[PDB]
RNA sequence: AAGGACGUGCUAAUCUGCGAUAAGCGUCGGUAAGGUGAUAUGAACCGUUAUAACCGGCGAUUU
RNA sequence: AAGGGUUCCUGUCCAACGUUAAUCGGGGCAGGGUGA
RNA sequence: CGAGGCACUACGGUGCUG
RNA sequence: CGGUGCCGGAAGGUUAAUUGAUGGGGUUAGCGCAAGCGAAGCUCUUGAUCGAAGCCCCGGU
RNA sequence: UGAACAUUGAGCCUUGAUGUGUAGGAUAGGUGGGAGGCUUUGAAGUGUGGACGCCAGUCUGCAUGGAGCCGACCUUGAAAUACCACCCUUUAAUGUUUGAUGUUCUAA
């Protein structure tokens, strides 16, 4: 949210998001549609975290 | 690179539901849900690069919804695509190495 | 402003329910609260599955108004506006219902 | 000559018991699974039952003491 | 301890079943402590310490201290367990027996009758076999009278009646509810010696001794094998999917709701107890006739497999896996699910009742028991492995450990479910009214 | 082949686990208490029985 | 641009809001003890006076 | 072909709807299915 | 591919052979 | 071939817009004690004159 | 939206020769001035065209002619003529102005 975004930087957030998008939300969402294990709270994160990183880039080139 | 990370997001869901997708997944071919992408090239490169199976040419057909006769409106569930991705090697059913 | 919270003691201004108090389990946005032992109705609840949904006419908490119940302070059953004039870095309640000023 | 005569009788007790199960299978079947109901009580043949347990506690005092 | 007592006493159906369950376990060791006529406990007691066979010892720990001291229940539950499976194998072999089993309730009742007459035939063979085996060379028996016709005849009559009573007592309590007669008998026998050792150790030492050190090692082992059983027992294979949609609204959407979650994920409760019962059953009797005057070849085969050297481990381990995987295949469930679905007005596609559903249960059943069977063999090697460095403990590890976990975990799986709603109901009652 | 086919579907069905199984192990220990306590009942009531009938 | 088409949530038709960062994302301030818009509030969770949500100014994304 | 757009098939259900009855149907219910 | 035959099967059908 | 329509001819008659000759009228510097006549300039009205196609007329169909 | 050349009405004229009724020798539309021409290539005389041919004749342009003028230095009538103004015409060439057609051109 607040302090989270602010304590990242250009270089840092870039290396963290590759993981977010691919095989921390990717794995989840596939698993989930298949009845294996889906938890609704867990969907609300990861999806809304990789998203947060992309904002900063076009806003101010990192917070 | 050959393609980006956003050209490696094309799978969100498989298709396994009943006949010709459990019968035509065990004995032959394989099937997976392609939401609304409109590409074949990248679905071939997807289960190569990620996962671990190699496939032949991906075969594409649109499915015009799974009808609901009446709902809040009239029902009707929006378009999607079914694709036969078709194995040539690895011969596994995937969901190995933990979820993929 | 507000006299209710989530641990409020009332005395109740609802008839057949006066002289009765409890904590305010939860506040509803319908202008309702849930007070203990009073909002109970006998409710004809289906036992389809028997042991996973209970049979009987089970006594079950409804919701009554917030404007026809009345706070108990700490000595008096008085209700007539509560003060938020005092700040401790955020608004704090006290009684001006009796002017006893116990938070 | 109690242990000799009653011995042949102990075997008799074995008969009435081996049968109580054989016929006592209108709701019992080895590893079957039947949760009883409105039927049951204390058998009619439970007189055999009491005759049995009593029979061996009987061979207790008679055999040693 | 106290709480569980109030709860099961409070619902009156539970009270009077748990009365006979407890008492059964008690009456089991009543008989064992009091000698019977035609055989005396003391001569038997030293004779089984000297052994004629490692085979005999194994047999003695499942069947309990009722074979240790010369007393009724000596043969035990183990010929009924050997009989039931042998009848089920014999059904396929014969054209004739197959038809009796299939035809209605009465036919299935006759099969069940034949098995209990079966059981008693094997008991009279074993009592003849045991009685004459003992005093003719490897030991000597009788202070009631010395050996003779009278001595063996009276000896037979006693144990035969004993086994009749046992089989009728197991059948009785299954019917009434709570506990099986199979789990009751094995459980009474093995665990009787356990609390003195435990009780001793607590008193003596807490930071170590020698005798504490060996028990303490086994205490790590026991917890490991408990972990692994609760590891395999959690999982997800229950498929939930509402049939149709049936418009939207109500809750999140009012569809015909059909939840189908079966299984548990646990196998090798019942099968592992059969697999062990069966292979010692020819073996033990063979041993008795070749220590005594009888067969010397039949015993030799028994030795070739079962424990003596760790080379023989691999021959009991293929047989364990095999007998378990056999027993489950007999037990009807590879397609039970599909027949049920039909009966209920609950239907659905992506799993449409009939043949396709059946094929899925048959897949499920197979991989499940095969993996539960594998765990069983691993569990055995694990004491073997960690003992090949740190001393050689010989408390509960291997065979000893599995029987104890399976019985308490079966019994308080079913019984804690009743118990725990009793507890919940008690706590919520105090809290809502007065308490 | 045939035995590999049993093994290659069983290698993805090997899952079946949880953590918090130390809860269940605390009840295996309470479960152990019940067997220790029932076999200590035997010594107690069957010894009164050893006075009498032994 | 105005206006649409087609999506988008925890899921599911449509409504509401919003655009592949998709019932939201950042930033500064107000506000708050209860909440996660509706039919249908369920499942999951979060806050609790200082760590939910809502409001307003600026920015971002805006197929 | 045009046009229809799932109307095709499957499991199910009969209140209304097929000029009747109606277990049945293209009706009610939702899925499965069109692979260059 | 094949007239037609050999097996089992829930009697829907599948394999075997020519 | 009278009539009517079309085609053709012009000898003559009739004849617009246009050009605006002449006549009549109003005003005033001046002359006139009045009445009246009124230059110049500026204006209103009238139309001589020239006016074609068309018509009239002469044939044919 | 124009130029030359050619014809031909009509508009101002400019410049020459008569303006004949009756009577009057003849050339009087009328009005006014008026005895005037006296020169020596110059009218007249000798001849011509035009004027009248109505009474002898002279007139008026021009060849011969250096021959000193003439309405007859008459006179009739309402007016008298030369000659000069000029009403106006009969009539001709120039300057033209305008409208018609014709002809040729190019540059609109």
């Amino acid at each position: 949210m607040k302090a989270k975004e602010l304590r990242e930087k250009s270089v840092e957030e870039l290396n963290t998001e590759l993981l977010n998008l691919l095989r921390e939300q990717f794995n989840l969402r596939m698993q989930a549609a298949s009845g294996q294990l889906q938890q609704s709270h867990l969907l609300k994160q990861v999806r809304r975290d990789v998203a947060r990183v992309k904002t900063l880039l076009n806003e101010k080139a990192g917070a | 690179m050959i393609r980006e990370e956003r050209l490696l997001k094309v799978l969100r869901a498989p298709h396994v539901s009943e006949k010709a997708s459990t019968a035509m997944e065990k004995s032959n071919t394989i099937v997976l849900k392609v939401a609304k992408d409109a590409t074949k090239a990248e679905i071939k490169a997807a289960v190569q690069k990620l996962f671990e199976v190699e496939v032949e040419v991906v075969n594409t057909l649109v499915v015009k919804g799974k009808v609901k006769r009446h709902g809040q409106r009239i029902g009707r569930r929006s378009d999607w695509k079914k694709a036969y991705v078709t194995l040539k090697e690895g011969q596994n059913l995937d969901f190995v190495g933990g979820a993929e | 402003a507000a006299k209710i919270r989530r641990d409020d003691e009332v005395i109740v201004l609802t008839g057949k329910d006066k002289g009765k108090r409890g904590k305010v389990k939860n506040v509803l946005s319908s202008g309702k609260v849930i007070v203990e032992g009073i909002n109970l109705v006998k409710k004809h609840q289906k036992p389809v599955p028997a042991l996973n949904q209970p049979g009987g006419i089970v006594e079950k908490e409804a919701a009554i108004q917030v404007s026809n119940v009345a706070i108990f302070n700490a000595a008096t059953g008085k209700a007539d506006r509560v003060g938020f004039r005092f700040e401790d870095g955020k608004k704090v309640r006290f009684f001006k219902s009796n002017s006893e000023t116990i938070k | 000559f109690l242990i000799v005569a009653i011995g042949l009788v102990g075997l008799i007790m074995l008969q009435q018991g081996k049968g109580a199960d054989m016929g006592a299978s209108f709701g019992a079947g080895a590893s079957a699974t039947l949760f009883g109901s409105s039927g049951s009580g204390n058998f009619m043949t439970r007189m055999t039952a009491l005759l049995a347990t009593l029979f061996f506690i009987i061979s207790l005092v008679l055999g040693n003491i | 301890g106290l709480d569980f007592q109030s709860a099961k006493g409070g619902l009156g159906e539970l009270k009077r079943r748990l009365l006979f369950v407890i008492g059964a376990l008690i009456v089991f060791r009543i008989g064992s402590f009091i000698p019977i006529p035609g055989i005396d406990a003391a001569v038997l007691a030293k004779l089984l310490e000297q052994q004629r066979g490692t085979i005999i010892e194994m047999f003695n720990m499942f069947s309990g201290g009722a074979l240790s001291r010369a007393s009724i229940f000596a043969l035990g539950i183990m010929p009924y367990i050997s009989a039931s499976i042998i009848i089920q194998l014999l059904t396929v072999v014969h054209p004739t027996l197959a038809e009796i089993k299939k035809e209605g309730e009465s036919g299935r009742r006759k099969i069940s009758q034949y098995t209990r007459y079966g059981t008693l035939v094997l008991a009279i063979f074993q009592s003849i076999g045991i009685a004459t085996g003992l005093p003719n060379m490897p030991g000597m028996q009788g202070l009631v009278i010395n050996p003779g016709f009278a001595f063996y005849f009276t000896a037979v009559v006693s144990l035969v009646t004993g086994t009749m009573f046992l089989m009728w007592l197991g059948e009785q309590i299954t019917e009434r509810g709570i506990g099986n007669g199979i789990s009751i008998i094995i459980f009474a026998g093995i665990v009787a010696g356990l609390p003195p050792a435990i009780a001793h150790t607590i008193e003596q030492a807490r930071q170590g001794d020698l005798h504490f050190l060996v028990l303490l090692l086994v205490a790590v082992l026991v917890f490991a094998v408990t972990f692994f059983v609760v590891f395999v027992e959690r999982g997800q294979r229950r498929i939930v999917v509402n049939y149709a949609k049936r418009q939207q609204g109500r809750r999140v959407y009012a569809a015909q709701s059909t939840h189908l979650p079966l299984k548990v994920n646990m196998a090798g409760v019942i099968p592992a107890i059969f697999a062990s019962s069966i292979i010692l059953f020819p073996a033990t009797i063979a041993s008795w006739f070749g220590g005594g005057t009888g067969w010397n070849w039949l015993t030799t085969i028994s030795l070739y497999l079962q424990p003596g050297q760790p080379l023989y481990v691999l021959l009991y381990a293929s047989a364990i896996i095999f007998f378990c995987f056999f027993y489950t295949a007999l037990v009807f469930n590879p397609r039970e699910t599909a027949d049920n679905l039909k009966k209920s007005g609950a239907f659905v596609p992506g799993i449409r009742p009939g043949e396709q559903t059946a094929k899925y249960i048959d897949k499920v059943m197979t991989r499940l028991t095969l993996v539960g069977a594998l765990y069983i063999t691993f569990i055995c090697l694990i004491p073997e492995f960690m003992r090949d460095a740190m001393k050689v403990p010989f408390y509960f590890g291997g065979t000893s450990l599995l029987i104890v976990v399976v019985v308490i975990m079966d019994f308080m799986a079913q019984v804690q479910t009743l118990m725990m709603s009793s507890q919940y109901e008690s706590a919520l009652k105090k809290a809502n009214l007065k308490g | 082949e045939a035995r590999t086919e049993v093994r290659k579907v069983i290698w993805p069905t090997r899952q079946e686990t949880l953590h918090t199984t130390l809860i269940v192990a605390a009840v295996t220990a309470v479960m152990s208490l019940i067997l220790w306590g029932l076999d200590g009942i035997l010594v107690r009531l069957v010894s009164f029985i050893t006075g009498l009938r032994f």
